[PDB]
């Protein structure tokens, strides 16, 4: 049995710089390594195998070395088409993939643009009630959102959902749901979600009153 | 030319049998081993072993020992693995992938199939319920609607069938009480709505639910 273990879980790059990942396998591999791409809804890309060698066709800015029981990836002059998840693997014996390394582009930082939804008279009339919260067009991922009922924080009872990065301006979307019962969602009138981010020293505050 | 052609996603109950299949194209068959993969949700890739189709010699991770079998069918260029005795632990993405040519024991693959999405889940086939975001009370007003409480993935949302398009966003659906839930928006200028009709166009197709949703001021 051989052990890889692949660093970085994930990295910012900037257009035009410098990745590297490295791997480190538990006994000598004799640079029996190789390295694949993977991106949402496709099949992996074999990039590189025997620690260095480029399949014909690979770009020329990925490149690899190593030798005994450690190994590194790079990509140089990054471009956009290269944002992707990457994976060593070990064939000297068995076969045993690193844990994978996700690469995101750094960008221009943004402020999310937040809107807050009450629940809709349809869903009222099932007994549940959901409070929704977008925040559009920002960087870093890295946000803190916070839901404020009457006042006072609420932690439970919301779910997150992140888009992928996007491919036109690099910069991220989210969604922040506060589910509840309907006759909870009634004791209270004051429903706010703010977000604390890199862009903005106070928060960003989105609010609603129930009877207005 | 090379080609591995898999089936789309299936749907199983615990305790269920799955019988995978790859179907190679573009090069000779014997003279490439096959390997199969095994990716979970949001995790890294798994190896779980490989075949000689000219004489079904196998080796194998040890983890997948009396749960994978892998085999071949030489006359149709066919490659199988069938996993056993199947648990939610199971429910993953399955790749077949072509091994560079080589004689040895152990080597790297080269081309990889799209992959076999398997669930293994007792949940049924269960209907959104689909309700319009509107806003309280600004040039640019995001709108959205919230696609609660279906089974099993995937659903799509367009919006005026299709002819607003720019500013759509669509988010992943995430599990709450063991259905799925998405939202998606748009952002539209405060000139267009409420001035004229948005309607949310939400498909389901593994229920037939089709609903098409104006979005109008809240009562």
């Amino acid at each position: 049995d051989i052990q890889m273990t692949q660093s970085p879980s994930s990295l910012s790059a900037s257009l035009g710089g410098k990745v590297t990942i490295t791997c480190k396998a538990s006994q000598d591999i004799k640079k029996y390594i190789a390295w694949y791409q993977h991106k949402p809804g496709k099949g992996p890309r074999l990039l590189i195998h025997y620690t260095s060698t480029l399949q014909p066709g690979i770009p020329s800015r990925f490149s690899g070395s190593g030798s005994g029981r450690d190994y590194s990836f790079s990509i140089s002059n990054l471009e956009p088409v290269d944002i992707a998840t990457y994976y060593c693997l070990q064939y000297d014996n068995l076969l045993t993939f690193g844990a994978g390394t996700k690469l995101e582009l750094k960008r221009a930082d943004a402020a999310p643009t937040v809107s807050i939804f009450p629940p809709s008279s349809e869903q009222l009339t099932s007994g549940g009630a959901s409070v929704v919260c977008f925040l559009n067009n920002f960087y870093p991922r890295d946000i803190n959102v916070k839901w404020k009922i009457d006042g006072s924080e609420r932690q439970n009872g919301v779910l997150n959902s992140w888009t992928d990065q996007d491919s036109k301006d690099s910069t991220y979307n989210m969604s922040s749901t506060l589910t509840l019962t309907k006759d909870e969602y009634e004791r209270h009138n004051s429903y706010t979600c703010e977000a604390t981010h890199k862009t903005s020293t106070s928060p960003i505050v989105k609010s609603f009153n129930r009877n207005e | 030319q090379v080609q591995l052609q898999q089936p789309g996603a299936e749907l199983v109950m615990p305790g269920a049998s799955v019988k995978l299949s790859c179907k190679a194209s573009g090069y000779t068959f014997t003279s490439y081993w096959m390997h199969w993969v095994k990716q979970r949700p949001g995790e890294g890739l798994e190896w779980i072993g490989e075949i000689d189709p000219s004489d079904s010699y196998t080796n194998d991770n040890q983890k997948f020992k009396g749960k994978a079998t892998l085999t071949v069918d030489k006359s149709s260029s066919t490659a199988y693995m069938q996993l056993s005795s199947l648990t939610s632990e199971d429910s993953a993405v399955y790749y077949c992938a072509r091994r560079l040519y080589s004689n040895s024991y152990y080597y790297a693959m080269d081309y990889w199939g799209q992959g076999t999405s398997v669930t293994v889940s007792s949940a049924k086939t269960t209907p959104p319920s689909v309700y319009p975001l509107a806003p309280g009370s600004n040039s640019m007003v995001t709108l959205g609607c919230l696609v609660k409480g279906y089974f099993p993935e995937p659903v799509t949302v367009t919006w005026n069938s299709g002819s607003l398009s720019s500013g759509v966003h669509t988010f992943p659906a995430v599990l709450q009480s063991d259905l799925y839930t998405l939202s998606s928006s748009v952002t539209v200028p405060s000139s267009t709505w409420p001035s004229q009709t948005v309607t949310c166009n939400v498909a389901h197709p593994a229920s037939s639910t089709k609903v098409d949703k104006k979005i109008v001021p809240r009562d």
